[PDB]
């Protein structure tokens, strides 16, 4: 699977 | 403070061979992919039903520096890998479970 | 969805022994308990100054199967511990870390 | 040259949680502590009762570099551990053992 | 009585991150894959040049069941991994080795 | 230290 | 890397 | 439990 | 390229104790003992049959500085033990395998 | 109520392999051999002068279900093993020494 | 070495 | 057993 951030 | 999101990953034999299926905190099938809009953890759970003794021993990067996650935890058994994520850095980074059965000596990968 | 907390376990040495203070999200000392009002995370973050090369091995519990905490998940460098709360179960449990430490071979265990 | 010791560390379930019992090697109980009055070994087995699958990981200490206890060995199968203590040092210390269970991931204590 | 194989893996930092260059026994890059025309060994041997203290810690399988190799042994330094391939079951597979690494507690894989 | 539950 | 098997 | 030490 | 060899460790047991009986690829007893004319890898197989639950964890010597025999890796079951020999260093290394069992915690050794 | 012994197990190297030199309380060298006369504990400390790392990580056994020994304890550093003997059985057992070794991946063993 | 048990 | 080493 796949993580994005975006803080 | 951050969220606390909870993946249910279910694999099943298909062909002989392992297939993982992602389960959200509703019991809906999701894709696995997050994403982190401030500081947390994503804690996933091992719902091993292909009678091969599967175990969480990680959770492997191709880009293990990119700093998207910064630290893996896992628990004693197995059952229980959680991911820190800061959020610090923005930008996203593909994984797989990295897991030991039973039945040999090699380790399982979910998909790239 | 739940709460990700964190809490910084910072080590120090007083008269040779070890102190535990905790601190939160502000910087600010806190007494280490938690109220949990809802299913979540708590993750604990050891900031070792004693020069003693404390590593997490564990959360110790002398009512281990009251259920308040249902797991407990660990990093491979010892300076992390997690707690998984589902917080289904009511009521309170008291722990201490357990931790290895480089000069000796006895655990080291935060106050009861 | 001195004493080897030898304790039994029975543990039952009373109210679902784990209670120690210590035998001496008359089969008497005993309160679990010791004076050493010379150099020499502690011997405690384990005789879990509690159906829990519990084993020792461990001794743990609030005050581990007393220097009281000098080591801690451990068997590969979690049914001994054994205490070294030189008795150079004189003093008290109070310790903990700490042990795994197979119903889940957090660590048994026993009373403080 | 069969083919023993010695590759070995040259990790380099690019891009602050794992690239994987495989050398074959005449000092020659080579793409990684192999042919086994009969039961025998393949030794991978690890030159970290990353400085990011890499050890193997496994060789991972998408379709870990598929029979092609048959084991995986490891040192205990992490420096060698060797694949048992007792060449019975005729077809390809695709693994990535599984690498953990001191900077940080996410596994490293090499490319799918 | 202390853990609280209040479902 | 992959690896072929032909008995 | 509790150790004492009297050398 | 070199050899890889393949011996079997069939173990029984008699008078109570364990004996260590080598079959070669043909099914052959053998010696046990080796002559390498090249750079290559010695596979060993357990076959335990002393019901005693016994698991390589090592493959032990008296001169292990000598150089014959470079590196040993085992599966993470304990299964196989493989023993890589470059062949640069001539002479003659005695070695006996290590073994943990299920019965007690003492370690198994095959004859000196 | 029972002995515990303490020897000092001295590892120096010559001629590039490994000489174990036994030494009892007194300061003197002792041949290692033990004549147990009642239940009681075998404490082995080790003193390595190889520079090369060592660690016990086992206590090895030809015939490891004569009963002579009960069971082996080892500390998490390697620093020590013990021998429990509850000398119920007689009779005589010969053992070696196991230990890892940070120059290389085979096991060392102390003479038979 | 060797251990003589003599009970 | 015994290994035997000949380049």
């Amino acid at each position: 699977p796949q993580i994005i951030n975006r803080p | 403070q951050g969220l606390a999101q909870f993946i249910k990953v279910n694999v099943t034999l298909e062909n002989g061979e392992p297939v993982f299926i992602f389960t959200d905190a509703n019991g809906q099938v999701c894709q696995g992919d997050i994403t982190v809009t401030q500081a947390g953890t994503i804690t996933y759970l091992l719902n091993d039903q292909t009678l091969k003794g599967l175990k969480f021993v990680g959770v492997g990067f191709v880009t293990p520096f990119d700093g998207i996650i910064d630290a893996v935890t896992i628990s004693s058994d197995g059952m229980l890998v959680q991911l820190v994520d800061l959020d610090k850095t923005p930008g996203t980074t593909k994984f797989q479970f990295v897991l030991s059965n039973t039945a040999n000596t090699l380790l399982v990968l979910s998909p790239d």
